[PDB]
């Protein structure tokens, strides 16, 4: 909630995944002087010779861009007194140690976790290639001012896409294909040779998710571990 | 996957292929998939003591393919056996652990907690459909993330969060029970309806979006 | 107890306006007042019949909208069933005929000397034990003298426990009052038997009983050092063993009694009452708006009536909503109309079907279509109309047509239209046009202008209340109450509250002991004729 | 076989304490009557 | 299907009704059969009719009880 | 290299492999580490008095490899005999010349100052594990830049920073500090902790990471 004569004000953190698993979680004790936010669009504009032609792939990587300043006097800490040139110090310490670790392409564990605690909104965000800019003028000599850039990945609300569990109902992983490879495995290579040359004059003789139940797809995998058990032919067929 | 239907006052049966579909040509296909004679629907619903099974009346509940599923003969026939009962084959059935929420609720997250059970007499007890997505949702967030013996990353990290009583903490535990709801498939998606801080006590209630 | 996590799968539900219906029912507790906010809440307050499947129509008429909050009333003086049997006064929380299924029993273990209770009901499959009735604590004396005794007597006046005494041979060890005093709670002697040398006592372990000391029974020098005996207390052991659960109450006459499993007796709904003002006198107070009796009988139509108009002349607007019978003819209609032509009613002809939740076809009377549109329209937002909206129901036991619905609608009685298609149910009803006969003035004859107008009376009735009726002080004339009255219609005007008005054309007399007002506005109400024509420059 | 035998740890009993369902261990559902009920038989059942 | 006396209970909770009880069992709920079976069935009937034939004859020996080889 | 654990109340074998590697697979490649038999983990250490060195129990200790040295054959014939002697096989033995430890911090800097020792009876002393990393750097510290007499550019120019106490040169001395000890690849990091003046007196203390 922002200032409204209703609730008091209430500011942003982040959190980071700890390097033995688990998390930090930072926050911020002066808020952001500016904060923008951009949500550009794909959508793309050809001009034929008679007709325009207006075209949309849907929503783009959204931007978030905000700055200001941690303040001067010292402020009580949940586990201190820390001024704000140790918090500052903090930030860029997490940061580049958040930005160095992902030397393998991309981090398998978290993304940066943001909440907005001013505004209800909540993001999982990224660093941007601005990356944190921290700079301190002549004016303003002992108050420290931060530049921070990101790109969202998604909504906090929903977890990630690959983690999703599916519905998996019969069985992902069936037993047939594992006991006929098994099978051909141990078979002989004259077998396999002779369950070759019947595979082959089965294809010139053409022409001229899994369940056991309401499902047709694995009735090859039922077939194909039989002709083993019984001697049709020399070896199995397909 | 499927969509209810009930049948209206004189409701043509072409009506029904035009309005979930655009054409009308598909009404063929639709009554191949309910099972229905000639009589498609019928205003009076003396006519279906005659043919209960195979002749719809007024109020009676159709079943309605989406466009990929029409034509698949398979899909018909399994379509034919499970009237009014197509939920069972997406939610599915599972044994019953809940043999009482006056138990496990009281107790929360520990060991040595849910068990399974026997409704009626003899057959053990499956509970299947809504009240399996009921188990399968509850069974799961009470479980810690780390915790079952294959496939990891299962559960929520739940019980770490009871840190302080504070805004933002609350929040936190909206995200991670945000985060665990919507990791399985039957569910749609989750969104916060409303939350109360008591001194100790959080309370909080969300919405999600199950399929059918 | 210690910390943990929850979670139910709340089955609850399986919105600014206040809805009241009064109708019969064959479950709750007669002639009071209930809020309902969650069906599944009203199929456990009641049970049965048309309250409750008017419930659960009125929250389901339109699949976007729905209705508020429900204020229930039951029109039945129904009985408790209860029996004396044994010592006991058995009594069921349950009210009406369905009580008359309940089934209570009473045996004595040999191996606890105690009672095992045991009560049934068919229909909520309830079916459960409690044992050890009694037992309350024992004790066994250590000491080495011969024999060892306790008692425990009672206050003869009330038959209420006055002391515990402990006495080897002839010599009282010990005692404790118990009358209130230290040992009002059982606890305090379960600590204070311990503390001496002689004695041990030790409850039993299935669950804290702890009761209040006065309960305890009347016993003399029962022998503790053979045996660790009981100390009984029967009675009063069956309220921390049950009064918090289920659906029966014991309460005292005398001795307690084993007995068979016996039925109740009693359990009565009554007749039903030959008038419902005395009962409708009840809602005056509650909160509500619209109100529908669940009866086709004219005497309820008229006393309803007379009853909301009673009501608006005392600050409160009200409006009903009523329907009649089964698939009335036109002279019925009229006939009921001409008897009941007063505004702030309006009259429904047709009687419907339903697809009730259950999968339950219901065939539905004229009563119950007007709690469906009752329901719908107290839902939506203030000033909106009825008019054109579609309803949810399933087929219709209906005589009237196009033609028929002029001469209805011209009368003033409502009804529903049937449109062949996409309009989603393909019902759809035509007006809401009020019971009044002069059709002239739109207050009193449509019923959505009326229903905007009573709230924006009422802001203005109390932002004048306390600004100027409070009186506090003469010395401010009526050229400052056209400034609070252009300030009070200009508000409204940008609250969309009303269409518009002319701020110039307010006029106020004054007289010091009254003060006399005049004003304009233009109201806001939905279309109903839409006049849309063509040319063309050929 | 209803309404009659079931078999003792002992053919020497003699004297049949309490013959009872449990509800639990010695709660008792029906304690049963000794000759209406059951009876004591061979003195090595209980016979119903 | 059912035996008779099973149901006990209407669900639509109306006080006036004492009990509920089917006086017969429940026994038209056929089951499902294709007509593979009785095609089978009908061509066996048919083929079982003919007259001076080595398999006809040999058909009409399995009759007796005893007659097995 | 690898990780150290140590066995919990009734923790299963499949339950360890699964929380460190991902899969539970890898609990059979696992226990061979270990030279653990059948009974891999066992609750009860009158039950390990049946063959002590063959098992582990509650409060014992176990090796953990990284998941490229699981596969090799060489990491496993090791690591199943050698248990406790991995630590010092992992990070050296030396002979031990720290013989005059109160005497070497009486003239650092200066040369001719370390010594070989005798410990045990007629050999020469040696040290090992992490007291082979104490004797290194301190050595190495207190050893100019270019004296080695082979791979120079080795030690430090600590013998050249003595100046007016002033801050600057404490930050350089600091600087020197960790360039030093940050040089053998063993070590991860190194960080000042405090730096403090006492006239002509510099004193301060340096936390070090050394990999596990």
């Amino acid at each position: 909630p922002q200032s409204d004569g209703i609730s008091n004000l209430h500011r942003i953190a982040l959190r980071f995944p700890k390097e033995g698993g688990g998390y930090d979680m930072y926050r911020f004790k002066v808020n952001p002087e500016n904060y923008t936010i951009d949500s550009p669009q794909r959508t793309t504009a050809i001009k034929t010779k008679s007709d325009i032609v207006i075209e949309d792939y849907g929503k783009d990587i959204e931007v978030i861009n905000f700055t200001g300043t941690t303040g001067f006097r010292p402020v009580r800490e949940a586990d201190g007194l820390k001024t704000g040139k140790q918090k500052m110090e903090e930030l860029q310490s997490r940061v580049s140690e958040y930005a160095m670790q992902g030397g393998s392409g991309n981090v398998s564990g978290s993304y940066l976790q943001f909440f907005n605690f001013t505004d209800d909104s909540y993001y999982k965000v990224h660093l941007a290639p601005q990356g944190l800019k921290i700079t301190r003028s002549k004016d303003e000599p002992l108050l420290f001012r931060y530049e921070i850039t990101l790109v969202v990945i998604g909504s906090l609300t929903e977890a990630d896409r690959s983690a999703v569990t599916t519905e998996e109902f019969g069985n992902v992983k069936p037993n047939a294909s594992q006991r006929v490879d098994e099978g051909i495995k141990e078979l002989d290579k004259n077998a396999r040779k002779t369950r070759d040359r019947n595979n082959q004059e089965i294809s010139r003789r053409e022409n001229t998710i899994y369940n056991p139940r309401q499902s047709t797809n694995g009735l090859k995998g039922n077939i194909d571990n039989m002709a083993l058990i019984i001697g049709y032919g020399d070896g199995g067929v397909s | 996957r499927f969509k209810k239907h009930v049948v209206q006052h004189e409701e043509t049966m072409q009506a029904i292929a035009q309005r979930y579909y655009g054409d009308v040509s598909y009404w063929i296909d639709l009554v191949e998939h309910n099972n229905l004679k000639y009589p498609y629907l019928v205003e009076t619903d003396e006519e279906k003591m005659k043919d209960p099974e195979r002749l719809a009346s007024t109020g009676d509940t159709l079943i309605i393919p989406i466009e990929s599923d029409l034509t698949d003969v398979s899909a018909k026939e399994i379509n034919s056996r499970d009237k009014d009962v197509l939920v069972e084959l997406a939610l599915g059935r599972d044994l019953n652990i809940t043999a009482d929420e006056k138990y496990f609720n009281e107790h929360g997250t520990s060991d040595n907690i849910l068990a399974f059970s026997t409704n009626g007499n003899g057959d053990l007890d499956t509970v299947k459909g809504i009240d399996n997505m009921k188990q399968q949702l509850q069974a799961r967030l009470l479980t810690p993330r780390g915790s079952l013996m294959l496939h990891p990353n299962y559960g929520s990290d739940l019980h770490n969060l009871f840190g302080l009583n504070i805004p933002e903490q609350a929040t936190l535990i909206e995200m991670e029970v945000l985060r665990t709801l919507t990791s399985d498939n039957r569910v749609k998606s989750a969104n916060l309806i409303d939350w109360k801080i008591q001194g100790n006590v959080y309370s909080g209630q969300f919405s999600v979006e199950i399929k059918s | 107890t210690r910390p943990h996590a929850s979670i139910e799968v709340d089955t609850s539900g399986i919105s600014e306006k206040v809805f009241c219906l009064i109708g019969q029912a064959e479950g709750g507790e007669p002639n009071t007042v209930y809020e309902l906010r969650n069906y599944s809440q009203a199929k456990r307050l009641f049970r049965s019949g048309e309250l409750l499947d008017a419930i659960e129509l009125a929250w389901g008429s339109n699949p976007n909208y729905t209705a508020g909050r429900i204020l229930a009333m039951r029109i039945e003086d129904a009985k408790p069933a209860s029996a004396e049997i044994g010592g006991l006064k058995i009594t069921s929380k349950i009210y009406g005929n369905v009580a008359n299924n309940i089934q209570v029993g009473l045996e004595k273990n040999t191996l606890s000397d105690s009672l095992r209770l045991r009560v049934i009901f068919q229909d909520d499959r309830f079916n459960e034990v409690y044992d050890n009735i009694g037992n309350i604590f024992t004790i066994k004396y250590k000491g080495e003298e011969a024999n060892a005794t306790f008692s425990v007597e009672h206050d003869e006046e009330t038959q209420k426990a006055s002391r515990l005494v402990l006495k080897v041979g002839d010599q009282e060890v010990k005692s404790y009052d118990l009358t209130g005093g230290a040992y009002d709670y059982t606890n305090a002697i379960i600590t204070d038997i311990n503390q001496l040398p002689d004695f041990e006592a030790k409850l039993s372990p299935f669950g804290d009983k702890n009761l209040e000391s006065s309960k305890l029974d009347k016993i003399e020098n029962a022998n503790i050092k053979d045996k660790a005996v009981y100390v009984k207390a029967v009675f009063g052991d069956l309220e921390k063993q049950t009064a918090y659960n289920g659906i029966v109450s014991f309460e005292q006459l005398k001795t307690i009694e084993p007995f068979e499993l016996t039925k109740l007796k009693g359990g009565t709904n009554g007749e039903p009452p030959a008038t419902w003002a005395d009962k409708l006198d009840k809602f005056a107070h509650e909160g509500g708006y619209y109100i529908v009796p669940l009866s086709s009988k004219q005497s309820v139509h008229a006393e309803v009536a007379s009853f909301v108009k009673e009501r608006s002349d005392a600050g409160e607007p009200m409006r009903a909503i009523v329907g009649g019978g089964f698939n009335e003819s036109k002279e019925q209609l009229f006939g009921r109309q001409a008897s009941l032509s007063n505004p702030r009613v309006s009259l429904v002809a047709n009687s419907g079907t339903f697809v009730m939740d259950d999968g339950r076809k219901n065939h539905v009377p004229a009563y119950m279509v007007a709690v469906a549109l009752g329901g719908l329209a107290s839902g939506l937002e203030i000033g909106e109309s009825i008019t054109f909206k579609p309803l949810r129901v399933s087929s219709l036991d209906q005589i009237y047509e196009s033609i028929d619905l002029d001469e209805l609608n011209e009368n003033g009685i409502i009804s529903i239209e049937f449109v062949r298609n996409r309009t989603n149910t393909f019902f759809r009803i035509v007006d809401d046009v009020t019971t009044f006969n002069d059709k002239s003035d739109p207050v009193k004859a449509e019923m959505a202008v009326g229903e905007a107008n009573d709230f924006l009376v009422s802001e203005l009735k109390v932002q004048l209340e306390d600004q100027f009726i409070g009186t506090r002080t003469i010395n401010t004339s009526a050229s400052i109450i056209k400034d609070f009255i252009q300030s009070y219609l200009g508000r409204k005007k940008r609250d969309n509250e009303i269409q518009d008005f002319p701020a110039e054309d307010v006029q106020v007399i004054v007289e010091g002991n009254e003060a006399r007002i005049s004003m304009t506005v233009y109201p806001i109400r939905s279309f109903k004729k839409i006049s849309v024509s063509l040319v063309y420059k050929q | 076989q209803g309404d009659g035998q079931d078999f003792l740890s002992n053919n020497t009993a003699f004297e049949i304490v309490k013959v009872w369902t449990e509800t639990s261990p010695g709660v008792t559902t029906k304690e049963y009557k000794q000759g209406e009920d059951f009876r004591l038989t061979d003195g090595q059942t209980i016979d119903w | 299907n059912v035996p008779e006396g099973t149901i006990n209970t209407i669900a639509s909770g109306s006080s006036l009704i004492r009990s509920v009880n089917n006086e017969y069992s429940f026994n038209t709920g056929t089951k499902e059969e294709s007509q593979e079976d009785f095609k089978r069935r009908f061509h066996s009937f048919v083929e079982s009719r003919g007259r001076a034939t080595n398999k006809s004859v040999r058909y009409g020996a399995l009759q007796i009880p005893d007659v097995e080889g």
